[PDB]
């Protein structure tokens, strides 16, 4: 019975590692702490100290973090990728029930429900169907920006709604972004 | 090809006793020990931890002295005298006092749990207590390893109260730091069930794997007394490397 | 044996008083915590870099702190849990009526 | 009342925002 | 020297990793290169380096030594005729005042080395700042000549 | 046990070299190398406090 | 071009001018 104390002398030592591996999940620098993650873009024109794996907020609720920073030269803007957590920036099924009555009613009201096609009932159902298909939260004038952390922080990107009517799927790109400030020019248009 | 061979051998073995180590470890606590375990067990403490106790307090006062003596005269420029409090306490709870309590109990008691079985293997003082009849599993080990369980976390908060009682003398004697803001940035900061306590639940397993290790490598080491030093390098480097390699996973689970 | 008896009960004390030194001298759980506290909530629109178990004050006095935090995606918010104190908030009965009848000087005043 | 929620809140504000007290 | 270069690795993984996390709040990531020099090259590595040597050779000094002792090693050397206080004495202790000036700047090598792993390859800090906080502050003759000074008579 | 010495040089071996070098690498030279690093000019009156190597 | 000198630059101003600038 010679090899029995070898066999758990391998049985502690790939364990060992194992658990070593399973802190590497909560320690965050690699893998994500994230339940079902899904990824969009954005394009900025200052990117300014922002590095990835920053802090992604909706009014002060981290949820989400940065992966990657690119830009491309033809058109010289700046092109972020980051990752959110959804299970909650994604709706569920009271809120899929609350959203599709809602923008059907508000958006879809008389303005838009008496001027349309000839059948008012296969298009009902188009804008409720149009929603289903993993909606996010964020509406079609939500803006995001990027903050500062206070008065000596660091930069992390804030998603700020604008309340709006019509949202976007997980895949998009963010149309309204702007830039980091900078005490550069603004002493100069000051002083 | 032959030195390498040699070596690939050599770790094979090593892999192969590390593993019989654990077949040891739970034949020790996998029985209930009997009248007059109690008696060796208070000697033993009376062994490795009061003996134990006049050094951390020396390395326990240093600590404080020097990691609020350099900092604050870079952090004073700019407004922040008030936090010295702060960043003493947090990183000798949450980072030090877990890992550097250690190292100095695998140095003293670390060694003198090995060649105090060291002693009892040249001698055949370890297969005469078999001849006779009893079993140094149950008699000798132990009342050791479970003296060594207890007696680290019973330094290690003692060794921190005098890590941050050390800084309080340079800082309030000497730098003429107000005293309020010294401790009242402490209490804002330093909660007590996620530091104190989880400074606990690091320095129990690294007490347990600084002396299991410390016992075993005693116990079934040959009685040679060139490799009796061999073996204890062996129950250092092996401790120093998991005390050490175990503060990693430790940090992640508890924050990050 | 004597000595033994001696030099670890010795050993029992010294890491009693060091534990006492980081219970009551040090972390924040030496007794901060008001009678019947009651809790409330609020909503917000920034809550940027606020953790749990922060301060509350109403004059600068340390009246409770923050419990939980939580987002809403019914309506893009944010909404605070809190615990206030109970005596620090509360009248008491002498204080009650007298500003009860006072109320009732606010309800007949006048018109 | 206790257990009630309390009106007219208003957020932090930090330096990204002071640009806009200003102008 | 297979031990100093592990904890060696360690403690600049650990003190870039948490004062920054303060520092960075007011406008400093610059001088993280500054405070992790000098508090290794001043303070740390002539003394957590000695307790690391005390821990493992300050050891096996002694029980080979405590190794002749009991088996007459020693009486059995003098009755054949050396002198140990020449034969195994003097090697050792000459080994001893050499070996560990040898070792901790090895360590504070990898000390430094140590924490610009978790600087610019997971926090993101610029590498220029890093160095030239360092070339500014840190001298040659008053800090690592006198780094090795006192590893000398700690030896 | 050729089969046993082998396999263990060979895991060991391997391991060793491969982390010696990426750690040789995370300093100093080793890797520390651009693509396609051309060369522009600029000639201001004030750099003030500027360094080599920067950003 | 992979060589040239950017002509139209414009330097820093340190926080002396800002000093006089302020006053």
């Amino acid at each position: 019975s010679r090899t029995s104390e070898l066999a758990v002398g391998i049985f502690v030592i790939i364990f060992g590692i194992a658990l070593f591996f399973l802190a590497m999940k909560v320690s965050g620098l690699v893998g994500t702490n994230l339940s079902d993650g899904y990824t969009m873009k954005a394009q900025f024109d200052n990117v300014n100290g922002l590095k990835p794996r920053a802090k992604v907020t909706m009014s002060g609720v981290t949820i989400g973090r940065v992966d990657s920073i690119t830009l491309d030269p033809v058109t010289r803007l700046a092109t972020v990728t980051f990752d959110l957590d959804g299970k909650l920036t994604s709706f569920n099924a009271e809120q899929l029930k609350e959203v599709q009555k809602n923008a059907l009613d508000e958006l879809r009201y008389s303005s838009d429900y008496t001027q349309a096609t000839p059948a008012q009932q296969k298009t009902m159902e188009q804008q409720l169907i149009s929603n289903m298909n993993s909606i996010t939260s964020i509406d079609e004038d939500a803006y995001i920006m990027v903050a500062t952390n206070g008065l000596l922080g660091e930069k992390y990107l804030k998603i700020v709604p604008g309340g709006g009517l019509n949202y976007l799927k997980r895949g998009d790109t963010i149309s309204n972004t702007q830039g980091t400030m900078d005490l550069e020019d603004l002493i100069s248009k000051f002083i | 090809m032959n030195t390498i061979a040699w070596l690939g051998r050599l770790v094979i073995e090593r892999i192969r006793g590390i593993g019989v180590a654990a077949l040891m470890l739970l034949q020790i606590i996998f029985s209930l020990p009997s009248a007059g375990g109690f008696g060796r067990f208070v000697y033993q403490m009376h062994r490795v931890g009061v003996m134990s106790l006049l050094i951390i307090t020396v390395s326990g006062l240093f600590i404080g002295l020097v990691l609020g003596l350099q900092g604050y005269s870079i952090l004073v420029n700019v407004g922040s005298e008030s936090m010295l409090g702060t960043m003493v306490s947090l990183t000798l709870l949450r980072e030090l006092a877990p890992v550097v309590a250690a190292l100095l109990f695998a140095g003293r008691a670390g060694s003198a749990l090995t060649a105090e079985i060291g002693s009892m293997k040249q001698s055949e003082q370890l297969a005469s207590m078999e001849m006779i009849g009893v079993d140094p599993l149950k008699q000798i080990v132990s009342p050791r390893l479970w003296a060594g369980i207890v007696s680290l976390p019973m330094l290690t908060v003692i060794f921190a109260a005098i890590g941050i009682v050390g800084g309080k003398l340079v800082g309030v004697d000497f730098l003429g730091v107000d005293e309020g803001s010294f401790w009242s940035g402490m209490q804002n900061n330093v909660q007590f069930g996620h530091d104190v306590v989880n400074g606990i639940i690091k320095s129990i397993v690294f007490a347990l794997l600084c002396t299991w290790i410390a016992v075993f490598q005693g116990y079934a080491c040959d009685p040679t007394p060139e490799g009796i030093a061999t073996a204890m390098t062996r129950t250092v480097v092996y401790s120093s490397l998991c005390v050490l390699g175990f503060d990693f996973v430790l940090t992640a689970v508890m924050f990050g």
